[PDB]
């Protein structure tokens, strides 16, 4: 089962041209059978196609875009790309590559968040939610989504609840991430929230502890 | 251009329950459909292709048929894990098409939330500015509410809340509010209180601290 | 003579009488003609057809954009079915498209509109892609049987194969969905292949299916062994059981002169027989008959040499015949070295040549039969565009009571014989890209 994972800018200026690769693994880029496509997702809205390649090499586009977009791909570094152009605030979405067989999309990537704004890049703060007994971080001012949190290295699973972030009236975004856990562990086991915000390349690891 | 018209856009239905989504479509499709599962904040996991034929690892609970251009998508006996967003696509004619999408959450027994306090960290505090935290955990329904009171006067767009998407197991809910002030602000006052008011309580819980 | 009779723009192939309409399948072309006096009413254009790597086929290619073209293909008409049963309705299958198949619906109170309601039938294969079942027809030749059983319809098909890895099967049978929108093979004994090892060094051709007496019968012209030269003609028996072939049992076909061996099938027919030649063979008024018009063949080859014969196979003797127990496992299927074994008999069937050698001297390329009173006759075609008709009897052959060139272009083995009240109606014979209506009864 080969997978597929996007990469490219978090943020991007208006006017400026959007570029993004799905880097392919466990699979060869070059078949007859199956071939390659992009979509997207706007934010909270429904998914919307943007273009194919066939392994003719052909290209196929969607007629709201087709004066902007041009897909590619790249035998030797088994990759295809997107380049959106005259890029606009509509054009904030989630952006995901897909295997294609017979024009259905059959493996997805986990997705790439673009965000079209003059804004600054903004790194996050990591407060400590300080203590059955809840703990947590408070993952505060930072841009463009998304920031990723997981407990322990990925060791701490149940009971976490990470938040959906909030657009606060900054323009900058906040999300919170809470861990249920008995009383009687808090004396005794320590807990790290590890927070990563890729487009500022922040690494963040904080240690939560009671009173 | 060949425009898939899905419904309906929201569905709430019990365990064991068969849930049943239609697709319609504005032109001949004949069998070029698919039907996707997407869990929120992922990617779109292939269910049914051809209309009506059954993915390599899906569940058999699992079904859908149609043709031209009505199309239906049954999930024969509910579960937990099967709270998603679900989308019709069309590939007949291009460009391909995706419907405007059907949320389908679980109903069950009302929870009351466990309902916890966060005074903003010192570290914060220092920065300049005071975050207070309030947390519901685990309840259902989804709809609550949250008022924050500060020496005993309410506040007003002060706050913001985020709730998270259904749980895969005990299909139950949680709820973060946040009440931001200025340091200055945050040390004028010394009661700070949010007052959960939720289906599943007998009456408000308030849960309070004392600044210090 | 002034027959009924139109001439097409394209070579006809296939031809099928239904409603008071005569439907034929021809290249790039089906045309729907009158039955009263073969008058053109409307005609459907099935290509030419674009082949193009981005387009697949069934999908709407002209939404695309700007296609730059692959190549442009002639439709020839493979196959033509008519359903009944899901619908009033008419399945084309064409050389082009992946043998796909295409299905005409037929409004209530207007019989030819072809053009009205046209469903493609195909669905896309994810998991396997590899394995069509939307792909009927083979381009070389194809023989399409449509049987009805359990409120569900049954597509029986024989395709000849040459090595083309993309992905037919040499003998299969797909149930057609009730929704119509495909196919779907049930199982993995659904169907027979010719291994990959011997798809060129030994072909198949597929004369005629058909069923009775509770099984399926196909007919074919095969290599004598894998190794041998010599040309051969079988009879292919399976059952329809389990919804997958089982008890697949093929023995050779042989008619003989008397020993001169006409053995290659050029057509065939099945149909009841008249009082004098059921009591002849040692058949019933209602029993079926394979009719089978043979030629000799040309030394290590499957050509025809202007040397024909035609011999009866009433079924039933044929069933009693194989239900006879030497052996063998059918050579093609595994290596060379009705209820699990799938079987090639070795001792051929023979039959006396009931016209016993009165057309030694020309090549049968078409029969039908009907029955007149007591008689049964038979509506022969040949090489040179003669028809003729001649009353058969095993008790003395007769001299053909009408005879005469009917075109330049050999007579078709595809042909209809339909009745009117009175017993006496009509046949329609096809001679390249003419078909004529010629009655019966002189």
């Amino acid at each position: 089962q080969l997978q597929l994972q996007e990469s490219g800018p978090g943020l991007v200026k208006p006017s400026e041209t959007l570029s993004l690769t799905c880097t392919v693994s466990g699979g060869s880029i070059s078949s007859s059978v199956y071939y390659w496509s992009w979509i997207r997702q706007p934010p909270g809205k429904g998914l919307e196609w943007i273009g194919v390649i066939y392994p003719s090499g052909n290209t196929y586009y969607s007629p709201s875009l087709k004066s902007r977009v041009t897909i590619s791909v790249d035998t030797s570094k088994n990759q295809f790309s997107l380049k959106l152009s005259s890029v606009t605030a509509a054009d904030t979405a989630v952006y995901y590559c897909a295997r294609t067989i017979y024009d259905l999309f059959d493996i997805w990537g986990q997705g790439t968040m673009v965000t079209v704004s003059s804004a600054s890049t903004k790194g996050p703060s990591v407060f400590p939610l300080a203590p059955t007994a809840a703990l947590g971080c408070l993952v505060k001012d930072y841009f463009p989504e998304p920031v990723t949190v997981s407990w322990n290295s990925g060791a701490l699973t149940s009971g976490v609840h990470t938040f959906p972030a909030v657009l606060q009236s900054s323009g900058l975004y906040s999300l919170s991430s809470v861990v249920t856990v008995p009383s009687s562990s808090l004396g005794t086991q320590t807990y790290i929230c590890n927070v990563n915000h890729k487009p500022s390349n922040t690494k963040v690891d904080k240690k939560v502890e009671p009173k | 251009d060949i425009q898939m018209t899905q419904s309906p856009s929201s569905v709430s239905a019990s365990v064991g329950d068969r849930v049943t989504i239609t697709c319609r479509a504005s032109q001949g499709i004949s069998s070029w459909l698919a039907w996707y599962q997407q869990k929120p904040g992922k990617a779109p996991k292939l269910l049914i292709y051809a209309a009506s034929s059954l993915q390599s690892g899906v569940p058999s609970r699992f079904s859908g048929s149609g043709s031209g251009t009505d199309f239906t998508l049954t999930i024969s006996s509910l579960q937990p894990e099967d709270f998603a967003t679900y989308y019709c696509l069309q590939a007949n004619s291009f460009p391909p098409t995706f419907g405007g999408g059907t949320k389908v959450e679980i109903k069950r027994t009302v929870a009351a939330p466990s309902v916890f306090i966060f005074p903003p960290s010192d570290e914060q505090l220092k920065s300049g500015t005071a975050s207070v935290v309030c947390l519901l955990n685990n309840f259902y329904p989804r709809e609550a509410k949250v008022q924050w009171k500060v020496d005993n006067a309410l506040q007003s767009g002060n706050s913001q809340e985020s709730v998270t998407e259904q749980d895969s197991k005990d299909s139950t809910y949680s709820l973060s509010s946040t009440l931001t002030l200025s340091k200055a602000d945050y040390e004028k006052h010394k009661v700070y209180a949010c007052e959960v008011t939720h289906q599943g309580l007998s009456s408000p819980v308030t849960k309070s601290f004392n600044r210090g | 003579y002034q027959l009924p009779n139109f001439t097409a723009e394209t070579p006809i192939q296939n031809v099928i009488l239904h409603e008071h309409h005569i439907f034929l399948g021809a290249t790039n072309y089906i045309y729907v003609l009158n039955e009263e006096d073969l008058q053109k009413v409307a005609e459907y254009k099935t290509g030419p057809v674009l082949e193009h790597p981005d387009c697949f086929p069934c999908q709407d290619c002209s939404s695309k954009a700007n296609l730059s073209g692959g190549v442009w293909k002639d439709n020839i008409n493979m196959a033509l079915v008519v359903d009944t049963y899901y619908d009033d309705q008419l399945i084309s299958c064409g050389s082009v498209n992946r043998g796909t198949c295409q299905r005409h619906v037929f409004p209530h109170n207007h019989t030819a509109d072809i053009q009205s309601e046209v469903h493609c039938i195909f669905s896309p294969q994810i998991e396997e892609p590899s394995q069509c079942p939307d792909c009927v027809v083979s381009a070389l030749g194809a023989k399409v049987l449509s049987s009805v059983k359990d409120r569900f319809i049954n597509f029986f098909v024989g395709n000849t194969i040459n090595s083309s890895y993309f992905p037919l099967h040499s003998i299969s049978v797909r149930r057609l969905k009730e929704t119509k929108d495909g196919f779907m093979f049930l199982t993995d004994q659904s169907y027979i292949d010719v291994l990959p090892e011997f798809r060129d060094s030994y072909p198949i051709k597929y004369v005629h299916a058909f069923e009775s007496n509770n099984f399926i019968y196909f007919l074919t012209v095969q290599r004598e062994t894998l190794d041998a030269q010599t040309f051969h003609t079988r009879i292919i028996r399976f059952c329809s059981i389990n919804s997958g072939l089982h008890s697949y049992m093929e023995m050779p076909l042989e008619c003989i002169l008397t020993k001169e061996v006409f053995n290659i099938l050029q057509a065939a027919y099945v149909s009841k027989p008249g009082a004098q030649l059921a009591r002849q063979i040692g058949a019933s008024l209602n029993d079926d008959i394979l009719f089978g018009v043979f030629a000799q063949s040309k030394p290590d080859s499957a050509e025809p040499m202007d040397r024909s014969a035609m011999c009866a196979f009433p079924i039933k003797y044929v069933n009693d015949f194989f239900n006879k127990i030497n052996v063998r496992c059918l050579q093609h299927f595994y290596g060379p070295n009705c209820e699990e074994y799938r079987t090639e008999f070795t001792t051929a069937l023979q039959r006396v040549d009931l016209f016993m050698g009165q057309f030694s001297e020309v090549l049968l390329t078409s029969i039908s039969t009907f029955i007149k009173g007591d008689l049964t006759i038979a509506n022969l075609g040949t090489s040179e565009g003669r028809f003729m008709q001649v009353v058969v009897s095993r008790s003395g052959p007769s001299t053909p009571h009408v005879n005469f060139l009917l075109d330049s272009h050999p007579v078709s083995p595809e042909v209809i014989v339909e009745h009117t009240l009175n017993q006496n109606g009509y046949t329609l014979v096809i001679t390249g890209k003419k078909i004529t209506k010629i009655p019966l009864n002189g």
